[PDB]
């Protein structure tokens, strides 16, 4: 059967896939942390704008 | 019928013909102020008496008054100022004024009344609420929404002119009245047959452009009753144009009366075959179960067509009094006038879409707090 | 027929005779049934 | 500033304008899905019904019947994965469904097949059409005895011939007998789920049958006739 | 990472009793519907039976009415499928499949060529020695 | 021979999850106890756009966060000013079943497509001043279910034939081929360097993809059902997901596993949209249950409902300023939301 080829093609992504680098999750939490804080200021949606700068009348 | 401004024409004519026949040439003893006797010329001691005289109205003319004039000139009087002794109690024979005619027309004006009261609050409920929500705009929405407003405009119609011309100057305002009246019970009448004729077009001929027919529906079911009340305002006016419109002027009633009730013939015919076509898809997609749908549907879409109306549309015009004048008129003002407020209680409160809506509204009113 | 123009009708009819009657009666008594 | 917006506003009811006059032929068309197996002869009804009522992805067939004009669309190329653009078409008038009824071998996949669109949660609104096609097929085959249909449904051992079932003016009543087992297969499913919010409608098919397009028109006026009922809360 | 992987098969004598399991993981079991699928040798996927989710309907196909019996065990988040009165012509390597979305009463692309919540499937094979 | 490579391979699934367990420290939820929480917020409906006949399947915003294009199952391309509501242009496609829709970034060109399985372009910015079809992309064996504007001459495409392609507009050719998804693609979202973009499979999982070298560099199966929508973080280093099981998940790439999820107990129904806000703190997710739902991106409670549509809604977006929110359903409506003082 061809069956042979996939299975080859499927090792090899995970190979792939294994030799990444990674960081703790501890790191991941403080990243989105920090930008979304530093951001939002800027936010419209979380900060409401004055009706007088707002668009949408 | 002759009215007291006639009578007063009629006595004001038979004193003229007796000023022009009292110069003729015993004494006569002549009558006037009397408005029955012009006759005697002479003959004392006798007299002939004029049987019942017909130029008055309301009067059985099959009796005889006898009177006396004497050889001085002189009546037989008790009290000496009732001259002209007469016996007319004889020939009246119709007194003591019946009250029963009365206290049944007050009846129905009540219950009318307060039919047409409750109709009025409960259809103003389904107009707004309908007027509301912008996810009932539909074509099937639009002419209910019509017809409500027929409904309410005939019953305050009703409302205005039962205080117009029935309370306690010219006739214009009652004209007025009742030429509004008649034309709101026509609009509603044909809005009412509209109902059907859309919902056989929409089953039946239509399969498309349901929208294209909105202001051809409206067109027919406004303006027609406006030229139909046109020309009867017109006939009324320049044929007799006597008194106020609140009496019958001769076959000038079925000028209105025939084309309003025809529309519901046509009704029921568009009745029946709607309800034929429900009872075959019953039949068709399949038990015991089946008749109680076919009630439940044959019900619910009978008071908005022009059906109840067959039990009295064919009786001609009766007497006042009278088993089949009471039954029918009860009948109707029962009927009739509830009849908006059943419809509005069927298509707007019983409605699904408005229901849900209502549901909606209540649920983001509560989440909002 | 339509059991809103005839009551209209009705109505009309029995004021104005009612109107009528108490004319003729009125007058009648008056001028005859005084002496009785 | 208004000088600029009055051509956008201009150019804004020129856009509803034209919208307005495309919305009557939009609603006028009534869209159809087509829906079968390889075995099933779709390609036979569409080659029929397109000639004589007038990569690739999905095909679109136009045809007009008592001046009427109608839309279906085929599957086309798509994959066999259909879980997912399915759900586009649940705004159709009906799904025209093709069964073979000559093969038994692959009706219980057609019956799988039914009973999910059926069942499905957007597809449950709109009704669905059923097309018995290759009745001749069956006609022979089950005459022939070779091939037998209890191995497959051992309930047809113990079924029985409905007595409204209205047959041909000549056929062999094993056929009937074969045809309404079938249908009543059918309807099993169908009546299985869905209070009256969508319809089932069985009809006999067949390659050459020209009448096709006259019961597509049929049914698509009772749905609609049925749909606006059930607006006026009539059923 | 949703997977299935399904058990029991081999060499059976004709008229034999078999009992396949098979355990999910990844997912709520007792959310989801669950199908059986056969694949017989030259012949495309088949339906074979269903059961949901509190195993109140289930429901078979005619070739194999009555013959087999479906359960589940929520508790032990196993599937189970009674194969009794087996003959030669039921030789198929069985899968076990999945319903696309939970808390639904339709499954469609359970007899598709290609699915993703699909076991591996073991092999049975009915034959007279 | 097969089950020698089958053995193999399950070993290397096992190395991932034994690499993504090392790694987890302590959950996300844990880490935000000290944050203060939003609370709830109230948005109000600002503009209904209406005029669509059939069900409306997919819009985008534009750069200038001034137009907004929309696609409806009814063969018709709306372009609507958010502002003042006017309609500057009116598209009739060739095909009725449209499934998405894309806005070039430099606002002179609209991309559509669906069952067609053609991707449909128009220009806007014509030197004769008419909309027309410019170039038509083929070769999807598959229905069309998403595609996004990298620039004027690239444009990423999604289809149902669980491969992705980067198509070049003057060539009308493939110029990578992305393999590797087994169920059906539905959506993807580029990154706002617009290098590396990610897109969701009908398998239950999501891949990292490389618009240079066209090759997958990171994998995550967190999800039980079809994943129907995915976004990118304003950031670029994390992005979220809806499926059909009623959860949403959001997954970083240098963690190459979940943060949390994203579930409640009354929702039974899945995700069809979803989106992030400027400053990413707010997740908008369309829900099937006839209105949307907003969800904290670090404290995952609900934050508002967005409540409004009779029926399901097939589209949400977010402009690149955030200064509102519009969404889309099958009820042939646009609701654009925004906050208030
Ligand atoms: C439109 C916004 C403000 C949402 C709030 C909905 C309000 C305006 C709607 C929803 C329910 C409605 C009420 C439903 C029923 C009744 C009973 C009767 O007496 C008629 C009016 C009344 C009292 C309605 C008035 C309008 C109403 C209160
Ligand atoms: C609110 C809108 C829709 C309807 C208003 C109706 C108006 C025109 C009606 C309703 C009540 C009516 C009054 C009712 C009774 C009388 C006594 C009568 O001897 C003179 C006219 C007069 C004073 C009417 C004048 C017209 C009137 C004020
Ligand atoms: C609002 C609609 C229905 C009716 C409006 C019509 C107006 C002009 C009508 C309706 C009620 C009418 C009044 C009703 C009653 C009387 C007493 C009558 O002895 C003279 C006319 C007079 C004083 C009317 C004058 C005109 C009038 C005010
Ligand atoms: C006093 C009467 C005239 C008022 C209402 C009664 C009439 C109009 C109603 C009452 C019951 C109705 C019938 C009920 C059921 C059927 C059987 C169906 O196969 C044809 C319609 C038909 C025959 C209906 C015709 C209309 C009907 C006869
Ligand atoms: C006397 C005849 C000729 C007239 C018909 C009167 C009787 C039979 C009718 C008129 C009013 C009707 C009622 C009106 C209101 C309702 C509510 C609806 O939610 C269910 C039935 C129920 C409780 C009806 C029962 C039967 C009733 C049908
Ligand atoms: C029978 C003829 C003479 C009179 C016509 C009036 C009758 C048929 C009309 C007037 C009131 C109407 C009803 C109003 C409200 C309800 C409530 C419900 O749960 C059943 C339908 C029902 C009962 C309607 C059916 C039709 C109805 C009963
Ligand atoms: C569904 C309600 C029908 C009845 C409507 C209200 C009328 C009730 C009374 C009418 C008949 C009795 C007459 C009352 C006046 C009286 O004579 O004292
Ligand atoms: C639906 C809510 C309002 C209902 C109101 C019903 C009564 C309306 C007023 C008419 C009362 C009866 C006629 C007058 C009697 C009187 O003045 O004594
Ligand atoms: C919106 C609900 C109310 C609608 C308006 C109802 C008006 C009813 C008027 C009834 C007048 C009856 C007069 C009888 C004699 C009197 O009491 O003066
Ligand atoms: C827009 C809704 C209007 C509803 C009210 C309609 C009133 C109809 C006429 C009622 C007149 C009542 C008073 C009569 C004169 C009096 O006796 O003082
Ligand atoms: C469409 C409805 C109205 C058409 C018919 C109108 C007829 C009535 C007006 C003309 C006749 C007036 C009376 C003339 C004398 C007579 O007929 O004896
Ligand atoms: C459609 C217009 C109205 C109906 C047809 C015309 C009716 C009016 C003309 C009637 C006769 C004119 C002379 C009347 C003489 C009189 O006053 O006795
Ligand atoms: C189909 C609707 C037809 C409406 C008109 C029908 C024919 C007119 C009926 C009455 C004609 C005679 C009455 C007027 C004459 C008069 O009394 O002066
Ligand atoms: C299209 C269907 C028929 C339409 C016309 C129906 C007319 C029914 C009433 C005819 C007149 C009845 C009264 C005659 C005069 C009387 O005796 O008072
Ligand atoms: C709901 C049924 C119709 C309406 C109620 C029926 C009323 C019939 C009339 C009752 C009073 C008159 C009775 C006959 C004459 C009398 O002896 O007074
Ligand atoms: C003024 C008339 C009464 C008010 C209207 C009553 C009907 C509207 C609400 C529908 C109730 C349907 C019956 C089942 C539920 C219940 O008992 O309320
Ligand atoms: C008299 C005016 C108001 C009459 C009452 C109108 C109420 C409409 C909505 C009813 C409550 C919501 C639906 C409950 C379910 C049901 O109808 O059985």
């Amino acid at each position: 059967t061809a069956s042979i080829a996939q299975a080859r093609k499927l090792v090899e992504q995970l190979k792939m896939e294994a030799n990444i680098d990674r960081i703790k999750v501890s790191k991941a939490a403080a990243d989105l942390m920090a930008y979304c804080e530093a951001h939002a200021k800027e936010d419209p949606l979380l900060t409401p704008v004055p009706a007088s700068e707002n668009p949408f009348r | 019928v002759m009215t007291k401004e006639e009578q007063i024409f009629l006595l004001h004519r038979a004193q003229a013909q007796c000023e022009k026949r009292l110069k003729e040439v015993g004494r006569p003893c002549l009558p006037e102020w009397d408005h029955i006797l012009c006759w005697p010329l002479g003959a004392p001691g006798e007299v002939v008496a004029v049987p019942c005289p017909d130029y008055i109205y309301d009067f059985n003319h099959k009796g005889h008054a006898y009177r006396r004039c004497d050889r001085n000139g002189s009546w037989e009087l008790v009290p000496g100022h009732n001259r002209t002794w007469a016996n007319y109690s004889e020939c009246v024979k119709f007194l003591t004024n019946e009250t029963r005619e009365r206290e049944v027309f007050d009846r129905l004006a009540m219950i009318y009344t307060v039919g047409y009261s409750v109709s009025l609050a409960s259809l103003t409920v389904a107009v707004l609420i309908l007027a509301y929500f912008r996810r009932l705009h539909c074509t099937r929405n639009y002419i209910h929404m019509h017809l409500f407003l027929s409904f309410m405009l005939r019953a305050v119609s009703i409302f205005v002119k039962d205080a117009v011309l029935y309370s306690g100057a010219g006739y214009a305002g009652c004209r007025v009245a009742v030429t509004f009246f008649l034309y709101f019970l026509a609009t509603n009448y044909y809005w009412i047959l509209v109902e059907g004729l859309y919902l056989h077009s929409l089953i039946f001929m239509a399969f498309f452009s349901e929208k294209k027919y909105l202001w051809g529906f409206t067109v027919f079911g406004w303006g027609l009753p406006a030229v139909f009340v046109a020309v009867w305002v017109s006939v009324r006016a320049t044929l007799a144009n006597t008194g106020c419109w609140d009496l019958s002027s001769g076959n000038k009633k079925w000028i209105i009366q025939v084309p309003i009730l025809a529309s519901i013939v046509l009704n029921f015919i568009l009745f029946i075959n709607i309800v034929r076509v429900l009872a075959t898809k019953l039949r068709e997609t399949n038990t015991r179960q089946q008749y109680r749908k076919l009630l439940k549907s044959t019900l619910v879409l009978m008071p908005l067509f022009g059906v109840h109306y067959i039990v009295f549309m064919a009786t001609p015009y009766t007497e006042v009094s009278g088993t089949l004048w009471q039954v029918q008129m009860h009948y109707e003002m029962l009927f009739n006038s509830f009849q908006g407020f059943f419809v509005a209680i069927i298509y707007c409160f019983c409605n699904g879409e408005v229901q849900a809506e209502i549901k909606k509204s209540w649920s983001r009113w509560t989440l909002a707090l | 027929a339509v059991s809103e123009h005839q009551l209209l009708h009705d109505k009309g009819k029995s004021i104005q005779d009612l109107r009528r009657r108490f004319f003729l009666h009125h007058l009648i008594a008056e001028i005859h049934t005084a002496e009785i | 500033l208004s000088a600029e917006d009055k051509a956008a506003v201009e150019r804004s009811k020129m856009i509803e304008k034209q919208l307005q006059k495309d919305k009557q032929v939009y609603r006028a068309t009534h869209r159809l899905l087509l829906l079968g197996a390889d075995n099933s002869g779709k390609s036979t009804i569409v080659k029929q019904m397109r000639i004589y009522h007038v990569t690739s992805g999905i095909f679109e067939t136009k045809f007009q019947v008592d001046k009427v004009n109608f839309h279906m669309f085929d599957v086309g190329a798509q994959r066999d994965e259909r879980r997912k653009w399915i759900q586009c078409f649940n705004d159709v008038t009906a799904i025209i469904f093709v069964v073979d009824s000559s093969d038994y071998n692959r009706l219980q996949e057609a019956l799988n097949d039914f009973k999910s669109i059926w069942n499905n949660r957007w597809l449950r609104t709109i009704s669905v059409i059923l097309f018995l096609n290759k009745q001749d097929l069956l006609a022979e085959k089950v005459l022939a005895g070779k091939s037998k249909i209890e191995d497959y449904f051992p309930e047809f051992a113990r079924y029985t011939t409905p007595e409204d079932a209205t047959p041909e003016p000549g056929e062999d009543p094993r056929v009937t007998r074969a045809k309404y087992f079938i249908r009543d297969e059918f309807l099993r499913i169908s009546t299985a789920s869905g209070d009256g919010r969508h319809y089932c409608y069985p009809h006999f098919t067949c390659s050459v049958d020209t009448e096709n397009a006259r019961r597509i028109f049929n049914d698509c006026r009772d749905i609609i006739q049925r749909m606006h009922l059930r607006q006026y809360e009539l059923l | 990472q949703v997977q299935l992987q399904e058990s029991g098969g081999g060499l059976v004598q004709p008229g034999g009793s078999l009992r396949l399991s098979c355990a999910a993981s990844g997912f709520t079991f007792s959310n989801y519907k669950m199908n059986w699928v056969r694949q017989a040798p030259g012949k495309g996927l088949e339906w074979v039976s269903d059961i949901s989710q509190s195993g109140a309907s289930i429901s078979y196909t005619g070739s194999v009415k009555g013959r087999f019996t479906i359960s589940r065990d929520n508790a032990k988040n196993t599937l189970y499928l009674q194969m009794n009165s087996l003959k030669p012509e039921d030789t198929a390597v069985y899968y076990c499949a999945r319903c696309p979305a939970p808390f639904t009463r339709d499954c469609f692309d359970v007899t598709s060529t290609t699915y993703a919540y699909r076991g591996q499937g073991t092999q049975v094979t009915v034959s007279s020695h | 021979e097969l089950d020698q490579l089958r053995q193999e391979a399950e070993q290397l699934k096992n190395q991932i999850r034994d690499a993504r367990k090392a790694c987890a420290d302590a959950t996300l939820s844990q880490i935000t106890n000290n944050i203060d929480p939003v609370g709830r917020i109230q948005m109000r409906t600002r503009r209904t756009l209406r005029g669509h006949l059939a069900k409306i399947y997919a819009m985008h915003w534009g750069t200038d966060s001034r137009l907004l294009v929309s696609a409806s199952q009814d063969g018709k391309l709306i372009i609507w000013d958010s502002y003042t509501t006017n309609k500057v242009h009116a598209i009739p496609l060739r095909s009725s079943w449209v499934m998405t829709c894309a806005y070039a970034p430099s606002g002179n060109y609209v991309a559509c497509g669906g069952l067609d399985n053609i991707c449909s372009i128009y220009n806007l910015k014509t030197r004769e001043g008419n909309v027309r079809v410019s170039r038509e992309l083929a070769g999807h064996t598959g229905y069309l279910s998403c595609c996004r504007f990298l620039d004027d001459n690239q444009i990423v495409t999604s289809s149902g034939d669980t491969t992705c392609a980067l198509w070049d507009i003057e060539t009308g050719q493939q110029t990578t081929t992305f393999t590797g998804h087994t169920g059906d693609v539905m959506s993807l979202s580029l990154a706002p360097d617009t290098r590396l973009f990610v897109s969701g499979a009908c398998d239950a999982s999501a891949k990292l993809w490389d618009v240079r070298e066209g090759m997958c560099r990171q994998t995550f199966t967190g999800h039980e059902s079809d994943i129907n929508a995915i976004c990118f973080f304003p950031n670029g280093n994390a992005f979220a997901t809806g499926s059909d099981d009623a959860t949403c998940r959001l997954f970083d790439l240098r963690a190459d596993q979940e943060l949390m999820t994203y579930s409640h107990d009354n929702i039974i129904c899945g995700i069809t949209s979803v989106s992030f806000s400027k400053s990413g703190r707010l997740l908008l997710a369309g829900y099937d249950d006839f209105n949307c739902n907003v969800w904290d991106a670090l404290k995952a409670d609900r934050a508002g409902v967005l409540a409004g549509h009779d029926n399901r809604v097939s589209c949400l977006g977010v402009t690149d300023d955030g200064m509102a929110v519009a969404t889309g359903s099958w009820d042939s409506f646009l609701k654009i939301w925004n906050g208030s003082s």
